[PDB]
């Protein structure tokens, strides 16, 4: 069945953690 | 000089070309019905399918150069 | 220039040259095709080039084929 | 049973049917008539045109063998005569004006002696003086 | 412009941040930084 | 005279004429036995 | 800016010299070669780097060497 | 010892002629660090885009020149 | 200024240069500022985590999106009649027509219809619901962060790995070839026959109830009592339905060969089986290398050891060479994968593994393209990279005499008869295609020069088929290796004696101009590729030429003119001359399987041997429905596949006048356009920080090259996808 608003939103949220990750590696990787 | 002669041998292969390997005279009669032609193809390998239909039953290359206007404009 | 003779050759097919009847209706080359399809390069691309392009890329096995040939030979 | 996909050109029947209308390649009128009966021995494929086979069999050494012999005793021919004339004009005192000039007396005495090219390699060849030393040619820097 | 799937109004607001907002913001820290002059 | 000797013998008058000798060649032959796929 | 390198297999026919527009080139004395004056590349914060010298030396592999390097106002020859 | 008229061969590793033969066509006697003076019948690629001919001649060290004749 | 921080030279530029140049070398670590070798790898370690986890947020951006605005769970109710969907378009730009036209595939909005053919793997491996999509995005969203942080910690001061751990070469193979390579093949067979092959026999297996599901009745006591006979037993019948249990056997490893007769694609239990063999043989190789325990063997005394007579010094102080040199490695790594990419089209255009994707035309095509042009793009690079290692890090002395030495000391030869191989394939090819053009343009077709592939056929002969008559091998019923008794040579030869896939094409005259021409292509390309590596170094023209560097313009108009003197020249050369190569296969491809796929065969067979039948019968005759995707009509799904073949053939148009114009008209044109902003009143109150000039000699053909590629690949692109869709899709 087609997913809901909650799992998207919920993806969404989860995909703000490798954001983070990411730009801390290149702040790291710049330095 | 020498361009000028070059230029007058290129006229004079035209003019010799359309008297002799072409049918203005057969297209002189009927200009609405046969299409201008003055180059002619020697069947060697082939080529002879070169030599089209262009009415009158002359084969041979169709010209676009219009010379044949030309020519009866100037009588 | 290519693209002035590219403009008279689609404008004359298209709007002045084709056939007129008894009636005085005229039929044109390419019909009226100009108007609607020389505003785009799409139509440039399939209303002039591909569409006309079929008598030289057809010309092969006829009096034309050498046309054809010095075609590729271009490409 | 080599070749079952290619049948001979004188029952294929697209080959029959196509070679009613072949056309004259040269003003004699049956030049098409003659190269149907030519080419009526060869393999012909599903749509009726010769196929040449070219793996070493005998049986179709017309295809490719004899014209590879003439071909390669041609271009030997052509190869020795430039060579020989080339090494000849070289002891000259203007080898490049000759370059440009061609010395036509010279040029066609190499030109009527080449037809013995093999011998005159193979000859070469023993002799040492067909191929140079590796250090005796300009190398680029490696 | 308008679609079925589940949360269909986060495109509205997504695709003009990556369109607009994202572009232009990156564009000025970018110029800034590659014209920020000395300190190295 | 010399000169008209040493000029028929450059390259390109040389290159021409060999090459208009090989066509002829090779056009008569066409002409008297065309159509020669394979050696029969 | 970039660089120019005069190599000991120099032999003083001063063509460089000649050929360089921008007076980045000298003469000075020398001992290697017959003509005792070697060249030499003392203003070479001008030089813009259009490789006349490398085309003017007639040794077998120049005997004057430009090497392109950093860019400057000068070096790029602009006049704004 | 290399003297006038003296076909030799040239190990500069870097020059035109490298592994080709040239003939000396003169000697300074001197402290001149490359003092033999040889000439090719070819000639280098020396000269503006466009140009006809090269240069047919080049100073060498006596150490980097083996003896033919 | 102080970008870039890398490189001072570049951050004093006052230039619009300093700009350009910056981004160049960005990623170049080894000319930076101030750079070791201990931080050069550091900071590789850190840009390879990096790129991992790029691609596992790509790819989980695919899961994503397919699963939310895609049609996964229709499509497989039907996937013979219902197209996959890429993912939804929101375009404010768009107009009632086309949104009426990309409303399709049976959704309620504008979609796109998926080519990557992500549809059928996730089928065959067992996905089957919208959540289990779901899971696999989130999943791979926390890997990508798990590997940005890995990369974040190794690159801190504590985690740092020294020089040694880099350079330790026997440690790297065992673990990246036990672990690395045959642990994850174990792996995969152990999900394919828990999870997949259940799953595609109608048994739903998940996380909830895989421990208390074994994949066989009879499991896991045969393996240990050696009796694994019974894990081959009553394997999938000929009428098993895909997804259901109707004809489906209790086999977990078999090697039944051929094909799916429903699905048209390999049997699940032999990739179980195979990948299973792989892995047992891949964990023995990686117990190969001596580590830190008495066993295993060494590379260096392996390598010392191999040496001839004939060719000097063998194979001596290699292993410092390919350790020390980080482009050696690279140009290794990339020819290897070119080879296996090109590997992977070939063998999966013939043999498909994900059910129902062999009857999916347009999605074989790109796949095929994509997987060919990637190959294309690595085999250059490896010769590339290998250039740039000659010019950096070879070192004449410590490779004295061996065979890398050998290389450059036989280098004219091999340049000379690349050459002769060149030229004699392509005057002979030339003149065969042009004499079969002319002799058929003048009416007569009979007078054509047909060579039949003779050897290719009895290869496919050799294999099993069953046309030619060739009978040899395994064509020949008698011969001991048609008398083995191998359990796949029944499905083997039923699949290579049917028409009805791609498993050994039939081939013909037509095939064997064009193959000869690709090795024309490719022979030329190497021959630009080598001789540009060879002679990076330098050559009579340019005796110094590693002094230089690797990338320089020119050595001015002196001593001939020098122009695209450099080895990154010669790159620059042969990636037209790859893109041609790769043109050639892909039309040959398309062409052939357009043929095949129509059932009208005939029309390849006799108009591939002249060139004029390539012009006309495939690219003027395919261009029908593609031009015609918008017009003074209307507008069709295929109107964004029209406008992006113009939008390529744009682009291809745009390069030519970074390729053919040079810098110096552009520099005075730059002048003037300057003298006209300072002397303008309300403009002198704004002006310029760097100082606008001309793009240089190799970023103008650098930027030339890249307008080149990306116009030819959207247009060829949009071309096929456009003509396969019509024609099938
Ligand atoms: C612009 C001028 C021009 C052009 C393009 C042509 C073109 C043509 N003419 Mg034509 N012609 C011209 C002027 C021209 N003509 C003039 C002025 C005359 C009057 C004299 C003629 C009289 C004429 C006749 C009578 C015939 C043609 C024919 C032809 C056709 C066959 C080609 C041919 O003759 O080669 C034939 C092949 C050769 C000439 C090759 C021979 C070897 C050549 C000459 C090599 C040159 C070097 C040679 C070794 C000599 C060395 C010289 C050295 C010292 C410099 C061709 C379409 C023929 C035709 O259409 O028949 C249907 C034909 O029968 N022409
Ligand atoms: C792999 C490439 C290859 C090569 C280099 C050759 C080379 C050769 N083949 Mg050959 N051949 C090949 C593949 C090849 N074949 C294949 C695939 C087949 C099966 C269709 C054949 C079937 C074949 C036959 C039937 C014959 C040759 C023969 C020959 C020889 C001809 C001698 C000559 O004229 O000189 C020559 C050595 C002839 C021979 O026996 O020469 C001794 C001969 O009669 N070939
Ligand atoms: C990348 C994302 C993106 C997005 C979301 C849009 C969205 C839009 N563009 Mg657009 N555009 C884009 C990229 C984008 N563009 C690019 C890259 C180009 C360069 C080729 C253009 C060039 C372009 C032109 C030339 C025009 C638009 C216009 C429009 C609007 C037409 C729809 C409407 O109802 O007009 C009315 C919509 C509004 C009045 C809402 C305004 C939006 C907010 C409130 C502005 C603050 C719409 C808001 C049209 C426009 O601006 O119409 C006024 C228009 O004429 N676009
Ligand atoms: C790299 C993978 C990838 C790509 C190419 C796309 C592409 C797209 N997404 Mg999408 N998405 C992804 C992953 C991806 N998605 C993931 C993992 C999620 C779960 C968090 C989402 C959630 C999502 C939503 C909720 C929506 C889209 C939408 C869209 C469309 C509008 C453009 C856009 O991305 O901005 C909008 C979308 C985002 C900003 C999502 C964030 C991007 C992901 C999470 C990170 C990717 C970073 C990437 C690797 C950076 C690479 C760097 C490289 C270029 C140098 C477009 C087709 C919109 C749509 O459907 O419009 C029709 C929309 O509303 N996406
Ligand atoms: C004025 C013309 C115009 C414009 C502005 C758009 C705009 C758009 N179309 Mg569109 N379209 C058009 C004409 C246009 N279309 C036409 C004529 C057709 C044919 C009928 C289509 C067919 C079409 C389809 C089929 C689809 C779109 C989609 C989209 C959207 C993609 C979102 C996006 O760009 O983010 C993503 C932005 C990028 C990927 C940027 C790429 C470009 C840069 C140069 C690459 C980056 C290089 C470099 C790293 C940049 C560094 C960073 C930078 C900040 C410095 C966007 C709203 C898609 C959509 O709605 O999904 C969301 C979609 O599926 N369009
Ligand atoms: C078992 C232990 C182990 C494992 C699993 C790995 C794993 C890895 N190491 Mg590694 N390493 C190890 C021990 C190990 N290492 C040791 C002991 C050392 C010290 C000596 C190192 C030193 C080391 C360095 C120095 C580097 C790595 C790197 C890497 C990564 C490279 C990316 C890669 O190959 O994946 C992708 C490739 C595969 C999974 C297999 C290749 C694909 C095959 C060949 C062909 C395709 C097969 C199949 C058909 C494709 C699937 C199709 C499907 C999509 C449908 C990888 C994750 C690199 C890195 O930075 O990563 C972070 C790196 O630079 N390693
Ligand atoms: C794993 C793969 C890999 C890795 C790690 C490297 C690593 C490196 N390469 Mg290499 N290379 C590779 C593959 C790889 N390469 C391949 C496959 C090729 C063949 C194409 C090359 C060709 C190559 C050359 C010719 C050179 C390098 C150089 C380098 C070095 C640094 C310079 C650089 O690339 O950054 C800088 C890179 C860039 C600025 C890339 C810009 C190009 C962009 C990405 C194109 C974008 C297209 C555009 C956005 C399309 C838009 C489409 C839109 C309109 C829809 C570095 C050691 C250089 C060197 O000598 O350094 C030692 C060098 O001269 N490489
Ligand atoms: C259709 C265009 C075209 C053609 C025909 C060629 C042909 C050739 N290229 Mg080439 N090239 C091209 C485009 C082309 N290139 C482009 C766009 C690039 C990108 C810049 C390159 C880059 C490139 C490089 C980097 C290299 C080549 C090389 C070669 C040669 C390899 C030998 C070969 O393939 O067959 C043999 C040659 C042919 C079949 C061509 C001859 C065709 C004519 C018709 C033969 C008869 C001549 C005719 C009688 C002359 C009459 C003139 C008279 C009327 C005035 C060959 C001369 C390589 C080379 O030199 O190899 C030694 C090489 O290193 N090319
Ligand atoms: C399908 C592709 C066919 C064309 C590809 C290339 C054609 C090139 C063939 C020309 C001969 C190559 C030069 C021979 C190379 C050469 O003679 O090296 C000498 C070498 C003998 O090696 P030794 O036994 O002396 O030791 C070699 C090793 O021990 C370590 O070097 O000969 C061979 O190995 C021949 C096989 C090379 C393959
Ligand atoms: C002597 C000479 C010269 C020089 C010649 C030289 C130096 C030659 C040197 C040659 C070398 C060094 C090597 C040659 C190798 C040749 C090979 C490998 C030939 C292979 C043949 C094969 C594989 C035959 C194949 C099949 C044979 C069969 C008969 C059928 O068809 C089918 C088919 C095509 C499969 C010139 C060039 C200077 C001038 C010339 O005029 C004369
Ligand atoms: S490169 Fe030009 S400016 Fe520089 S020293 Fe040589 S001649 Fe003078
Ligand atoms: S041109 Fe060359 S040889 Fe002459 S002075 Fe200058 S550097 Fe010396
Ligand atoms: S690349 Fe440009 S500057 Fe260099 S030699 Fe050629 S034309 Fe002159």
């Amino acid at each position: 069945m087609a997913l809901s608003d909650t799992q998207i939103l919920a993806a969404l949220v989860v995909a703000l953690l490798p954001a983070f990750l990411a730009f801390r590696l290149s702040t790291e990787l710049y330095k | 000089f020498g361009h000028l002669a070059v230029v007058f041998v290129w006229l004079s292969g035209m003019y010799f070309h359309g008297a002799k390997f072409s049918n203005y005279e057969g297209w002189l009669a009927d200009p609405t019905h046969i299409k201008p032609s003055a180059q002619v193809v020697w069947p060697i390998v082939g080529q002879g399918i070169l030599n089209g239909d262009v009415g009158g039953g002359f084969h041979g290359i169709q010209i676009t150069s219009g010379l044949f206007y030309l020519w009866r404009a100037s009588g | 220039l290519s693209i002035v003779i590219f403009h008279f050759s689609w404008k004359m097919q298209s709007d002045v040259w084709g056939t007129v009847s008894p009636d005085g209706s005229v039929t044109h080359v390419t019909l009226g095709n100009f108007a609607q399809s020389a505003i785009t390069i799409n139509g440039w691309l399939r209303d002039f080039l591909w569409a006309q392009a079929a008598n030289v890329i057809n010309s092969y096995g006829s009096a034309l084929s050498a046309y054809g040939i010095m075609f590729l030979a271009g490409h | 049973d080599d070749f079952a996909n290619l049948t001979p050109c004188s029952e294929n029947p697209a080959y029959l049917a196509k070679s009613k209308n072949f056309l004259n390649t040269t003003n004699d009128p049956n030049s098409g008539k003659i190269r149907a009966e030519r080419y009526a021995s060869a393999l012909c494929g599903p749509e009726g045109y010769p196929h040449l086979i070219v793996d070493g069999r005998f049986t179709h050494a017309g295809d490719f063998l004899i014209p590879s012999i003439l071909f390669l005793y041609i271009a030997g021919w052509i190869g020795w005569v430039g060579r020989s004339y080339l090494i000849e004009i070289r002891e000259s005192k203007n080898p490049e004006m000759q370059e440009v000039v061609i010395n036509v007396p010279l040029a066609i005495k190499k030109m009527l002696g080449g037809f013995l090219w093999p011998l005159a390699a193979v000859g070469e060849y023993t002799s040492g003086k067909l191929v140079m030393k590796d250090s005796e040619i300009p190398t680029s820097p490696r | 412009m308008d679609g079925s799937y589940a949360a269909s109004y986060l495109p509205w607001i997504l695709i003009p941040m990556v369109g607009w907002l994202f572009p232009a913001v990156t564009m000025g820290l970018l110029f800034i930084h590659i014209e920020s002059e000395g300190e190295g | 005279m010399d000169g008209l000797k040493s000029f028929l013998s450059t390259a390109p008058v040389m290159i021409m004429a060999l090459l208009t000798f090989t066509a002829g060649i090779l056009i008569e032959f066409n002409r008297f036995y065309p159509d020669l796929l394979f050696h029969p | 800016s970039h660089s120019v390198k005069i190599y000991d297999t120099c032999i003083g026919c001063t063509q460089c010299v000649r050929a360089c527009p921008l007076d980045v080139l000298e003469m000075v004395p020398w001992d290697g070669c017959k003509a005792a004056q070697i060249a030499s590349s003392p203003r070479t914060e001008d030089c813009v780097g259009c490789k006349r010298c490398e085309t003017a030396c007639p040794t077998d592999f120049l005997s004057i060497r430009v090497y392109l390097g950093a860019e400057t106002t000068r070096s790029m020859g602009l006049a704004y | 010892a290399l003297n006038r008229g003296d076909k030799v061969r040239i190990k500069r590793t870097e020059s035109y002629w490298y592994g080709d033969v040239g003939t000396v066509a003169s000697v300074e006697k001197s402290g001149i660090l490359y003092p033999v003076i040889v000439r090719f019948d070819r000639v280098n690629y020396n000269g503006f885009s466009g140009s006809a001919s090269g240069v047919n001649t080049n100073n060498f060290a006596e150490n980097e020149l083996e003896l033919v004749q | 200024t102080k970008f870039p921080k890398f490189s001072q030279d570049l951050a004093q530029d006052p230039t619009t240069r300093r700009i350009w140049y910056g981004i160049a070398t960005a990623h170049d670590f080894e000319t930076h500022d101030g750079m070791t070798e201990e931080n050069l790898y550091q900071k590789i370690f850190a840009s390879h985590f990096g790129h991992i986890a790029i691609i596992f947020l790509w790819t989980s951006g695919t899961l994503f999106h397919v699963a939310w605005q895609g049609n996964f769970e229709q499509w497989i109710k039907d996937p013979l009649n219902i197209r996959p969907i890429a993912h939804a378009i929101w375009d404010p730009h768009f107009g009632e027509g086309a949104v009426n036209a990309f409303t399709q595939a049976g959704a309620s909005n504008p979609v796109n219809i998926a080519y990557s053919g992500v549809y059928h793997w996730f089928y065959t491996i067992g996905m089957t619901t919208n959540q289990e999509l779901y899971s696999g995005a989130v999943f791979l969203l926390v890997l990508a962060s798990l590997f940005l942080f890995a990369g974040w910690l190794h690159l801190q001061p504590k985690f740092r790995p020294s020089l040694a751990w880099f350079k330790n070469a026997e440690s790297r193979l065992n673990h990246h070839l036990a672990g690395l390579f045959g642990v994850s093949s174990l792996a995969w067979a152990g999900h394919l026959v828990h999870v997949a092959i259940p799953e595609a026999r109608g048994q739903h297996v998940g996380w909830d109830n895989f421990l208390s599901t074994p994949p066989h009745p009879a499991g896991l006591m045969p393996f240990f009592t050696g009796n694994w006979g019974v894990y081959a037993a009553d394997p999938d019948t000929a009428g098993h339905i895909f997804g259901t249990s109707e004809g489906a056997g209790t086999a977990i490893l078999t090697f039944l060969g051929g094909f799916h007769p429903q699905t048209e694609s390999l049997w699940l239990t032999d990739i179980a089986h195979h990948h299973l063999a792989i892995a047992v043989i891949f964990i023995i190789a990686g117990h190969m290398y001596r580590t830190n325990w008495g066993i295993g063997h060494s590379i260096k005394e392996i390598l010392n050891a191999h040496k001839g007579p004939l060719t000097g010094a063998g194979h001596t102080n290699l292993y410092d060479t390919i350790n020390n040199s980080l482009h050696f490695q690279l140009g290794l790594a990339l020819a290897s994968l070119g080879v296996i990419t090109s590997l992977v089209a070939q063998h999966m255009y013939s043999l498909p593994s994900y059910a129902f994707i062999a009857q999916d035309h347009t999605t074989q095509a790109a796949l095929y393209t994509h997987h060919q042009y990637i190959a294309g793009f690595l085999m250059v690079g490896a010769f590339a990279h290998g250039a740039i290692f000659f010019v950096r890090d070879y070192d004449p002395v410590a490779n004295k005499d061996n065979v890398l030495a050998r290389m450059l000391e036989h280098k004219e030869a091999l340049i000379s008869h690349l050459s002769w191989v060149s030229l004699f394939l392509g005057f002979h090819t030339l003149g065969l295609y042009v004499h079969n053009d002319v002799v058929v343009a003048f009416g007569t077709p009979e007078k054509q020069i047909l060579i039949e592939p003779v050897f290719a056929q009895w290869i496919q002969a050799t294999s099993g088929k069953a046309l030619y008559g060739f009978d040899v091998l395994l064509s020949n019923p008698d011969s001991i290796a048609s008398t083995t008794g191998a359990a796949w040579l029944p499905g083997w030869l039923d699949a290579i004696n049917s028409g009805t896939n791609s498993l050994f094409l039939t081939i013909g005259p037509g095939d064997f101009l064009v193959h000869h021409a690709i090795a024309l292509g490719l022979h030329t390309t190497a021959l630009i590729l080598i001789k540009g590596a060879l002679d990076a170094r330098g050559s009579k023209l340019m005796p110094d030429k590693k002094d230089f560097g690797y990338s320089f313009p020119c050595d001015g108009p002196g001593r001939g003119g020098t122009c695209d003197i450099s080895a990154w020249d010669a790159f620059y050369l042969a990636m037209f001359w790859m893109l041609n190569t790769l043109g050639w296969l892909t039309f040959y491809w398309h062409w052939k399987h357009l043929g095949v796929w129509s059932g009208n065969v005939a029309q390849f067979n006799e108009n591939s041997t002249y060139l004029m039948g390539w012009f006309r019968d495939y690219l003027w005759a395919n261009s029908a429905q593609l031009i015609n995707g918008y017009n003074p009509y209307g507008v069709n799904n295929l109107s964004v596949w029209a406008w992006m073949f113009l939008f390529g053939h744009l682009v291809w148009a745009t390069g030519f006048m970074f390729l053919i114009s040079w810098r110096g008209y552009w520099q005075e044109l730059i002048e003037t356009i300057v003298w006209a902003h300072e002397r303008t009143p309300l403009a002198n109150l704004v002006r310029w920080k760097d100082k606008p000039v001309a793009l240089s000699i190799v970023q103008a053909r650098l930027v030339g090259l890249a307008h080149f590629t990306v116009g030819y690949v959207l247009t060829y692109a949009a071309f096929l996808i456009a003509s396969t869709a019509g024609k099938f899709g």
